[PDB]
C-alpha cells in the first residue's frame, strides 16, 4: 500500500518537531561543552 | 583402445584452428592443432631442462637447478649458460600451458560441454605468468623469476618471503591461505558426503540426495545444493590461485617495506589514532 | 515537504535515521576520546587554559642554536 | 642464571607475546596504548 | 536463474521437514548430548582466550578492538617443562587448550553419531579425524620435546609468529619431506576441486550435478565427463571414484603434515642438514669464506635467560 | 650404529609404499565404468585390472 | 505518543533497545576501568584529591 | 505488567537471562581475579589494611 | 516450581546442567592447581602457615629460557 | 498486531520503566560525581 | 501461546525469583564489603 | 511430553539430589578451609 | 529543467545524492583532521599566524 | 530412581560413562606423571620423606 | 525403549556396579595414601 | 552380567576392546621406552640398583 | 540380535579369556617388578 496524505501530514509534523527538539538539546550540549573547553 | 561407450562420441568438429587436418586421436589422447603445439613445446622445453641439468653440477633429481639470469641483464636475453637457457624454457612453458588450455577448449566443444575447465585452468596459468612474466617485468628484470629446480625454487620462495621480513603479514597472502585451507576442508566434506551415501554400511540401502542435504545442513547450518557445492569448490580453488597472484605481484612492485608495517593504517584509523 | 513520506516508507526511514545518528555520535566521542585536548576521562577536571594544545609554528627563524638544560 | 629475581611490577609486561616489541610497538606510539603495556604501580595500603 | 520455486508445505516429505529418517530426527540443527557438551566446553575455551587477550590491554575496549590481531594467550615459560605453570604465565593457556581439545573430540562424536543415525557411511568422521590428528600433534610434539612452552599461542598474528619461528628453530621446514608431501596434497586438493567443480558445472546442463543418479544410473553427463579427461590427459576416473581421489587428497594433507610435525625436534633437529645428508640441497657458489680464526670468533652462544637485574655501571 | 638410516627416512619410504598402494587402489576404482576397453586387437583391461561393475539396491517403498 | 507502537512491533524494539543499552553500558564501564583516573578496582579507595589526573598542557 | 510474557515466550527469555547472568558473573570474577587488589586466591587472607592499592609509594 | 519441567524438557536440561557443573569444577581445579597457594599436588603436605601468601605478582617466573636438560 | 488500546497500555509501562531507569542512573551519577568528579 | 492467567502465574514466580536472587547477591556484597571495601 | 504429577515426582528427586550434592560440597569446602583457609 | 525528474526517479536519485554528499563530507573532514595545518581538535585554538605551514623552497 | 533409565537409554549412557571415566583417569594419571612429587616412573622408589615437595612460603 | 520392571532390573546392576567400582577406587587411594600422602 | 552381550553387539565390543588394548599397550611401552629408568633396549641389562632413579627432595 | 542362551555361552569364553589375559599380565608384572621395581 502506502501513506495517505493526512497521515503523512501527521507524521511529518511529529518528525519535524522531533528533529528540531533533538537539535535543541544538542545546542545546549554544545553550549555546555564550549563553556567548559572551547575548541577555537 | 576405447571405453566401451566411447566410439559414438569420436566425431569431427569443435576444433578452433586446424579444421579436420589434426582432428584425430592417438591412443586415448585427442590431438588437434594444439596437441601438436603442446608436444612441440613440451619436448623442446623438457630437452632444454635436461641440457640445463647436464651442464649443471649433478644429475640428482632434487638438486638440478636451472637459474634465471642476473638482474644486471634487465629485460634482455642473457647468455644461455648465464640464465638465457632459463628464459628459453620459460617461453616453452608458456607455449605448452597456453596450448594445453586451448586443446581443452577443443575437447569440451567436441563433447558439447561448457568451457568451465579451460577457464578454471586459466587461474593456474595466471599465477605462473605473474611469477615469471608480470612481476619480473614490473621489477624490470627477468632475473626476478623463480629458478627451475625441485628444491632450489623453495630456496627462492624462502628468500622472497624474508625480503619482506615477515611475509605472513601480507594481507593478500592471508586471504589466499584462507582460500587454500577452506578449499581443502570443502573437498574433504563433499568427497565424504557423496561416498557415504553411495557406500552406506553393509546391509543398508543406497542413500539419497535428501540424506546428504540433511547432513550438510547439520554441518554448516544451511543447505548448499548439488550445483552449489561445485560452484563453491570452483570458487575456492580458483580464488586461491587468483589471490596468490595478487599477493606476490604487490610484493615488490607496489609494496617494498616489511609487511608488518603495512598494518600501520589500521592502528591510525581516526576513531582510535 | 510532507509528500517525501509518500515517496519513502515512513517506518523504514526512522530506522535508517536513528542508526545513522547513533554511529555518528559514537564516532565523534571516540575521535575526541583518543585526542589529547579532549581525553576528558583523564583530563576533564583541567581548566580550559591548562588543557593541552597542539604544536605551533615557531614564528621565528627556527634556527637559534640551543643551550643545555641546567644540571 | 642461578636464580630469578622478579622485576618491579611496573617493569613487567602485560603482553606475553614474544615478538610484540617488533611487530607492534615499533610502529604503535599512541599514548594510551603505550601506558597499557606495563602493569601499573601497586602498593600495600598501609605503605601509602 | 531468477525463476525460483518456493515450497510452503515441507520439502523432504522455503521450509524444512520436521520428522524422522528412522533413528534420525529432522528439523532442528542436530546437536544431541555430545553437541551440547561440545558447545559448553568450547564456549569456555573461547571465553578464557578472549578474557586473557582483553586483560592484556588492561581491559581497554578500544585497544581490545584496535590491537585484536596482535593479542595472544601465550604458552608457559620453557623452564617449567611439563609441570603446571603459574596461572598468569600459561596456566590459562593450558586450561583453554584442554577445553578446546575436549570440545573438538565431542564435536567428532557428534558428527560420528549423526552419520550413523542418517544411515550413512563413516567417511566424514574419518576425514575430520585426519584434521584432528594434525591438531593433536601441536600437543604431542611439545610433549615429546618435553615443554609446554613449545605449544602454539592462541592469537591471530601470534600463531603466525610461532609458525615462522618453528621453521627457524628447526632449520627450515621446507626440507622436511613430510611438509613437502603435505604441500603436494594441499595443492592437489586445489587442483582436484578446480577440475571437478569445473567438470560438473560443464555438464550441469545434462544433469551431471545429480551425481548420485549418475553413479547409480550412468547418464551421458557422466560419459562426457569421463571422455573429456581421458581425451585430455589419457586416463579418467568415474563419477564415484573422483570423490575417492578428492577424499584421499584432502585427508593426506593433514595426515602427512602431522607426521612431519611429530618428527621435528624428536628425530631431526635441523631439516636443512637432513636435506644435505640425503641429497636434497642444491649447491650455490660460496658467498663468503671464513678464516680459521673467524670460525672461532663468529660462533656465538646459544640464547640463554633474560637479565633479571638493571645494572648501574657506577664505575 | 646406522649413520645414514634415520627415522625420517624410514617413515618416508613407509609412506611411499602406502601411497603407491593407494594409487593402485584408486585406479582399480576408476575402472568400474567403461571397461574392458574396446580395441581393434580385442578387449583390453590396462593395468591394474579394474574392479567389477557395482550394483546398487534402493530403499523399498512397497 | 503511544501510536508509535502501532508502527513498530515492541517485540522487535525492546530486544534491540536492551541489546544496545547492555553493550553501551559495558563499553562505558570498561573505558573507565582502563583509564588511570577511574581504575576503581585497583584504586577506588583513594579519595578524589589524590586520584590521577591526565597531564596538563606541555606549555606549562 | 505480566503481559510481557504474552508478548515474549518465557521459555526463551529465561534461557537468555540465565546465559547472560552466567557470562556476566564469569566476566566479573575473571576481572577481579586478574587484579592485584582482589587476587583473592593468592592474597585473600590479607587484612584490608595491607591489601594492595593502585598507587605509588610516597617519596619512593 | 515443579512446572519448570513442563516448560523445559528435563532430558535436555540434565545434559546442560551436567555440562555446566563439569566445566565449572574443572575450571576451579585448574585455577587452584596453577596457583602458588593451592598447587596441592606439589605442595599439599605443607601446613597452613607454611603455604604461600600474597604471591600475586604477574611475572613470578622467568619468561625466557632454554628447555630443561633433555637427559 | 497492536490495537490502539494495547499500544496506549504498553506505552504507560514503557514511560514508567524509562523514568525508573533514568532515576537510578541519575542517583548512580551523583554518587560517582561526589566520589570522583570528572570535571 | 500462553493464556493471560497463565502469564500472570508465571510472572509471580519470575518476579519473586528475581527479587530472591537480588537479595542473595545483596548479602554477598555485604560480606565482600566487610572483607575488603572497594571504595 | 510430561504430565504434571510426573513432573512433581521428578522434581522431588532433583531437589533431593541437589541437596545431597550441596551437602557433599559443603563438607568438601570445610575440609579445604580447615587445611588452608582462603580468607 | 524539471523534466529531468520524468527521466530519473526521485526515489533513486535522492538516496544516491545523500549518500554521495555524506561520503564526500566525511572524506574531507578526515583528510583535514589528519593534516598538521588543520588538526583542529588538538590545535583549533591557535591563531592563524601560529598554525603550522608546510616547508617553502630554499632556492639556494 | 530407576525411571532415569526410561529417560535415557542405558545402552547409550553406559558407553558415554565408560568413555568419560577413561578420559578422566588418563587426565589424572598424566597430571600426576608430569608433576615432580608423583613422577612415579622415574622416582616412584623414593620414600615419602625423599619425595619432592613444592616451595614453602617465600620471603619469611 | 524399556518396561519399568526392565528399568528396575538394570538399576540394580547399575547401582551395585557403581558402588563396587567406588569401593575398588577407595582401596587404590588407601594404597596411594600409604605410599606417598598428598596432605 | 551376560545380558550386556544382548545390549551390545559382541562384534563391535571385541573390535572396541582389541583397539583399546592395542593403543593402551603401545602407549605404555613408548612411555617406558622414553623414560630413563625403563629404556630397556639400551639399559635392560643393568642391575636394579644401577638403573636410573629420578631426583629426590632438595635436602641440601 | 542374539539369544540369551548364546549370550550366556559367549560370556563364559569372554570371562575365561579375560582371566587368562589378567594372569599372563600378572606374571609379566611380577617378572618386571623382580627385575626393576617401580616403588
Ligand atoms: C607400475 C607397477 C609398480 C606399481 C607401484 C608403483 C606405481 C604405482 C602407480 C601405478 C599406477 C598405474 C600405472 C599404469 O600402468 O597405468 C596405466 C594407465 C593407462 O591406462 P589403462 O586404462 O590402465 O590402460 C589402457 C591401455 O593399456 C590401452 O589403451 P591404449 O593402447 O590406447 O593406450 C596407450 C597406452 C600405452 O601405455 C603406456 O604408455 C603406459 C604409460 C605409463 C606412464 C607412467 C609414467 C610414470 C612415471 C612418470 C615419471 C615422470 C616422467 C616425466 O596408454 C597411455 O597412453 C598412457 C596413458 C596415461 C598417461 C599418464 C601420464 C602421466 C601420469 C602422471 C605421471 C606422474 C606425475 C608425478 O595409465 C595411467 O593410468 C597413469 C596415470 C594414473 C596415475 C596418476 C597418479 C598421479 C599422482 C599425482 C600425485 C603425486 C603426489 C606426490
Ligand atoms: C591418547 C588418546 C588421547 C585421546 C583420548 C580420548 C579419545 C576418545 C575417543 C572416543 C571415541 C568413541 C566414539 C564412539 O563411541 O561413538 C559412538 C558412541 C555412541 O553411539 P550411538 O550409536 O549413538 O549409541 C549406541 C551405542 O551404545 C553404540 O552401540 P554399538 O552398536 O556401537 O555397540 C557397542 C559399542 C562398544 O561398546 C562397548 O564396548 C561398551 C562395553 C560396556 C561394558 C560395561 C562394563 C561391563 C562389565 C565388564 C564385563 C567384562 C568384560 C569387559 O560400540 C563401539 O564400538 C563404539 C566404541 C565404544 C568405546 C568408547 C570409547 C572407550 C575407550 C576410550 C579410550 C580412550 C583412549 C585410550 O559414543 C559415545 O557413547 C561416547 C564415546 C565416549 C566419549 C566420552 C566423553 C568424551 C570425553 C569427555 C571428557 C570430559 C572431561 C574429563
Ligand atoms: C504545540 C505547541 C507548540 C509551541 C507553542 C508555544 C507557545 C504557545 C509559546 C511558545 C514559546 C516558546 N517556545 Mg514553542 N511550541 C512548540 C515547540 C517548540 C520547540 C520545539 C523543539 O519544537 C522549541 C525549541 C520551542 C521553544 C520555545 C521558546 C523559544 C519560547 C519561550 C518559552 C520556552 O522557553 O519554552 C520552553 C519549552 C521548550 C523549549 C520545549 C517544549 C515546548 C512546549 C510544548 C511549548 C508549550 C508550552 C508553553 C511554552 C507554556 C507557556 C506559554 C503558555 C501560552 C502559557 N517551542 C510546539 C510546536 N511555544 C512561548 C513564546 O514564544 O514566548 C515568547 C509561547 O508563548
Ligand atoms: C616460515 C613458515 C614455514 C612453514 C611452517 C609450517 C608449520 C610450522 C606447519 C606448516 C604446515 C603446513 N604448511 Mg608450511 N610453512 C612454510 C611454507 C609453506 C608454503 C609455502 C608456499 O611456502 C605452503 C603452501 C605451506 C603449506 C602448509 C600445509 C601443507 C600444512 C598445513 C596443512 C593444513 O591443512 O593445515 C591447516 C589445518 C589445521 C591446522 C588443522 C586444524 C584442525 C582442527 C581440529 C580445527 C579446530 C578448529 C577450532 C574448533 C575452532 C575454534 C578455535 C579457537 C578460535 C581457538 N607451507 C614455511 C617453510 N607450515 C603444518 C604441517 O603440517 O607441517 C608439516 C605445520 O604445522
Ligand atoms: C582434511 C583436512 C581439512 C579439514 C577437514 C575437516 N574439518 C572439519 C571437518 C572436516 C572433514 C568436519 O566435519 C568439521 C566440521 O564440523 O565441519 C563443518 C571440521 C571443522 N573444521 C573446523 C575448523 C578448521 N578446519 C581447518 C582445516 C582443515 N579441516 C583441513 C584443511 C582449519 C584451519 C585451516 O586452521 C580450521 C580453523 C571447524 C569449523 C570444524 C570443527 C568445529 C568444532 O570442533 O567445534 C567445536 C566447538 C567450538 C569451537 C565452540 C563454539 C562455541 C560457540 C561459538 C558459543 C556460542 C554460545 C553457546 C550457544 C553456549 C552454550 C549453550 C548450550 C546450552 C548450547
Ligand atoms: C566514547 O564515548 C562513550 C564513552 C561510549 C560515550 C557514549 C556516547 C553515546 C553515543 C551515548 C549514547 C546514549 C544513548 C542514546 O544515544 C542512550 C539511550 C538510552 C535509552 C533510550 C534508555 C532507555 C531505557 C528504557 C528502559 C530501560 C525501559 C524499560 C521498560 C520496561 C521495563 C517496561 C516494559 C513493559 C512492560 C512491563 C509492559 C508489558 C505490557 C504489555 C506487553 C501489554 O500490556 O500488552
Ligand atoms: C574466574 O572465576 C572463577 C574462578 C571461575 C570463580 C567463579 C565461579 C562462578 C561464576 C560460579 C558459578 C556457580 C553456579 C552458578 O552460576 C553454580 C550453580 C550450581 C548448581 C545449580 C548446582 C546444582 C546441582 C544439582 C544436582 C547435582 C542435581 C542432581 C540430581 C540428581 C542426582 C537426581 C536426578 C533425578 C533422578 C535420578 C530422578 C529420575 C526420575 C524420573 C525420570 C521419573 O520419576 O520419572
Ligand atoms: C566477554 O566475552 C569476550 C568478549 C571476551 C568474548 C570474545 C572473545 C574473543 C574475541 C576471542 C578471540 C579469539 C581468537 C582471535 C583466537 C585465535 C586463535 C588461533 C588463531 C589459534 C591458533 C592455533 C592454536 C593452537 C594450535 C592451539 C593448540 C592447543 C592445544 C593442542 C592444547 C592442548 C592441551 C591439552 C590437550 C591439555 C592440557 C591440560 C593438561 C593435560 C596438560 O593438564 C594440565
Ligand atoms: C527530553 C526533551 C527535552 C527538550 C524539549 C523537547 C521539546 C519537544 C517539543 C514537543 C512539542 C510537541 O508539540 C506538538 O505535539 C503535537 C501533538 O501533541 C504534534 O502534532 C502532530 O499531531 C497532530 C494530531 O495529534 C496533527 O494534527 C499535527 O499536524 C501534527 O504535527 C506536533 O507535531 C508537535 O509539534
Ligand atoms: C548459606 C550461607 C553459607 C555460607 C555462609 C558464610 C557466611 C560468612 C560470614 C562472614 C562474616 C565475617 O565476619 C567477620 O567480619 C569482620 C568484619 O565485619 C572481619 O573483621 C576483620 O576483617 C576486616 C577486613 O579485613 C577488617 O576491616 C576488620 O577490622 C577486622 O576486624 C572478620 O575477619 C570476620 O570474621
Ligand atoms: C534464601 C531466601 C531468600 C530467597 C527466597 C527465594 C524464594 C522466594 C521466597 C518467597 C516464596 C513464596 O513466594 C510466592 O510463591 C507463590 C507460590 O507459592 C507465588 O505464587 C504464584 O503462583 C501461584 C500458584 O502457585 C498463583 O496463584 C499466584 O498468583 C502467583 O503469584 C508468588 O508469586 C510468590 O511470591
Ligand atoms: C554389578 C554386579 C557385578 C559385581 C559388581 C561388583 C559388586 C560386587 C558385589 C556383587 C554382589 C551381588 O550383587 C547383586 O547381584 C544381583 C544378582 O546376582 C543383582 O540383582 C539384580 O538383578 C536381579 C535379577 O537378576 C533382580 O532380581 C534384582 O532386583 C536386581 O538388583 C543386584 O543388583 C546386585 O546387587
Ligand atoms: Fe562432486
Amino acid at each position: 500500500g502506502g501513506m495517505t496524505e493526512e497521515e503523512a501530514r501527521r507524521f511529518h509534523g511529529y518528525m519535524v518537531t522531533g528533529t528540531l527538539g533533538y537539535v535543541v538539546v544538542a545546542s545546549v550540549a554544545h553550549f555546555l561543552a564550549w563553556s567548559w573547553r572551547p575548541w577555537f | 583402445a576405447m571405453l566401451s561407450f566411447e566410439k559414438k562420441y569420436r566425431v569431427r568438429g569443435g576444433t578452433l584452428i586446424g579444421g579436420d587436418l589434426f582432428d584425430f586421436w592417438f591412443g586415448p589422447f585427442y590431438v588437434g592443432f594444439f596437441g601438436v603445439t603442446t608436444i612441440f613445446f613440451v619436448t623442446l622445453g623438457t630437452l632444454l631442462c635436461v641440457w640445463g641439468a647436464a651442464m649443471g653440477p649433478t644429475w640428482n633429481l632434487w638438486q638440478i637447478n636451472i637459474a634465471p639470469p642476473d638482474l644486471k641483464y634487465g629485460l634482455g636475453l642473457a647468455p644461455l649458460r648465464e640464465g638465457g637457457l632459463w628464459q628459453i624454457i620459460t617461453l616453452c612453458a608458456l607455449g605448452a600451458f597456453g596450448s594445453w588450455a586451448l586443446r581443452q577448449a577443443e575437447i569440451a566443444r567436441k563433447l558439447g560441454m561448457g568451457m568451465h575447465i579451460p577457464w578454471a585452468y586459466g587461474g593456474a596459468i595466471l599465477a605462473y605468468t605473474t611469477l615469471v612474466v608480470i612481476r619480473p617485468f614490473l621489477l624490470g628484470a627477468w632475473g626476478h623469476g623463480f629458478p627451475y629446480g625441485i628444491f632450489s625454487h623453495l630456496d627462492w620462495v624462502s628468500n622472497v618471503g624474508y625480503q619482506y621480513l615477515h611475509f605472513h603479514y601480507n594481507p593478500a597472502h592471508m586471504i589466499a591461505v584462507t582460500f587454500f585451507f577452506t578449499n581443502c576442508l570443502a573437498l574433504a566434506m563433499h568427497g565424504s558426503l557423496i561416498l557415504s551415501v553411495t557406500n552406506p554400511p553393509k546391509g543398508t540401502p543406497t542413500g539419497t540426495s535428501e540424506q546428504e542435504n540433511v547432513f550438510f545442513r547439520d554441518l554448516l547450518g544451511y543447505s548448499i545444493g548439488a550445483i552449489g557445492i561445485h560452484r563453491l569448490g570452483l570458487f575456492l580453488a580458483v580464488g586461491a590461485a587468483v589471490w596468490s597472484a595478487i599477493c606476490i605481484v604487490i610484493s615488490g612492485p607496489f609494496w617494498t617495506q616489511g609487511w608488518p608495517e603495512w598494518w600501520n593504517w589500521w592502528l591510525n584509523l581516526p576513531i582510535w589514532k | 515537504m510532507h509528500r517525501i513520506w509518500l515517496m519513502y516508507d515512513p517506518r523504514r526511514v526512522m530506522v535508517a535515521l536513528v542508526g545513522f545518528l547513533a554511529v555518528l555520535a559514537l564516532v565523534i566521542h571516540f575521535v575526541l576520546l583518543s585526542s589529547q585536548r579532549y581525553s576528558w576521562i583523564e583530563n576533564g577536571t583541567l581548566g580550559a587554559d591548562q588543557a593541552p594544545v597542539g604544536a605551533s609554528a615557531p614564528a621565528a627563524a627556527a634556527e637559534m642554536s640551543p643551550l643545555p638544560p641546567g644540571r | 642464571g642461578s636464580s630469578y629475581q622478579q622485576a618491579p611490577i611496573t617493569n613487567q609486561r602485560r603482553m606475553r607475546g614474544i615478538m610484540i616489541q617488533s611487530t607492534l610497538w615499533d610502529m604503535d606510539r599512541k599514548r594510551s596504548a603505550t601506558r597499557q603495556r606495563y602493569y601499573p604501580a601497586s602498593t600495600p595500603a598501609n605503605q601509602l | 536463474t531468477r525463476v525460483q520455486v518456493r515450497t510452503v508445505p515441507e520439502p523432504g516429505i522455503f521450509s524444512y521437514l520436521a520428522g524422522k529418517f528412522g533413528d534420525a530426527q529432522i528439523g532442528p540443527i542436530y546437536l544431541g548430548w555430545a553437541g551440547v557438551l561440545s558447545l559448553i566446553f568450547g564456549f569456555i575455551a573461547i571465553e578464557i582466550i578472549g578474557l586473557n587477550m582483553w586483560a592484556s590491554v588492561g581491559w581497554d575496549p578500544v585497544e581490545f578492538i584496535r590491537q585484536l590481531p596482535w593479542l595472544a594467550l601465550e604458552p608457559p615459560p620453557p623452564q617449567y617443562g611439563l609441570r603446571v605453570p603459574p596461572l598468569n604465565q600459561g596456566g590459562w593457556y593450558l586450561m583453554a587448550g584442554f577445553f578446546l581439545t575436549v570440545s573438538i573430540i565431542l564435536w567428532w562424536i557428534r558428527i560420528y553419531r549423526r552419520a550413523r543415525a542418517l544411515q550413512m557411511g563413516s567417511h566424514l568422521p574419518w576425514a575430520f579425524a585426519s584434521a584432528i590428528f594434525l591438531y593433536s600433534t601441536f600437543f604431542f610434539q611439545p610433549l615429546l620435546v618435553g615443554s609446554w612452552s613449545e605449544m602454539v599461542p592462541f592469537g591471530i598474528f601470534p600463531h603466525l609468529d610461532w609458525t615462522s619461528a618453528f621453521s627457524i628453530r628447526y632449520g627450515n621446514l621446507y626440507y622436511n619431506p613430510f611438509h613437502a608431501l603435505s604441500i603436494a596434497f594441499l595443492y592437489g586438493s586445489a587442483v582436484l576441486f578446480a577440475m571437478h567443480g569445473a567438470t560438473i558445472l560443464a555438464v550441469a546442463r545434462m544433469g551431471g550435478e545429480r551425481e548420485i543418479e549418475q553413479i547409480t544410473d550412468r547418464g551421458t553427463a557422466a560419459e562426457r565427463s569421463m571422455l573429456f579427461w581421458r581425451w585430455c590427459m589419457g586416463f579418467n576416473a568415474t563419477m564415484e571414484s573422483i570423490h575417492r581421489w578428492a577424499w584421499w587428497f584432502a585427508v593426506l594433507t593433514t595426515f602427512t603434515g602431522g607426521i612431519g610435525i611429530l618428527l621435528t625436534g624428536t628425530v631431526v633437529d635441523n631439516w636443512y642438514l637432513w636435506g644435505v645428508k640425503h641429497g636434497l640441497v642444491a649447491p650455490y657458489p660460496a658467498q663468503n669464506q671464513l678464516t680459521p680464526e673467524q670460525q672461532d670468533l663468529l660462533r656465538g652462544r646459544y640464547q640463554g635467560t633474560a637479565p633479571d637485574s638493571f645494572p648501574s655501571y657506577v664505575v | 650404529m646406522m649413520e645414514y638410516i634415520d627415522g625420517a627416512q624410514i617413515a618416508l619410504y613407509a609412506f611411499w609404499l602406502f601411497f603407491f598402494g593407494l594409487i593402485i587402489y584408486l585406479r582399480r576404482e576408476d575402472k568400474r565404468e567403461g571397461y574392458p576397453l574396446e580395441s581393434p586387437q580385442g578387449p583390453r583391461d590396462g593395468w591394474p585390472k579394474g574392479a567389477p561393475k557395482k550394483t546398487y539396491v534402493h530403499r523399498d517403498h512397497g
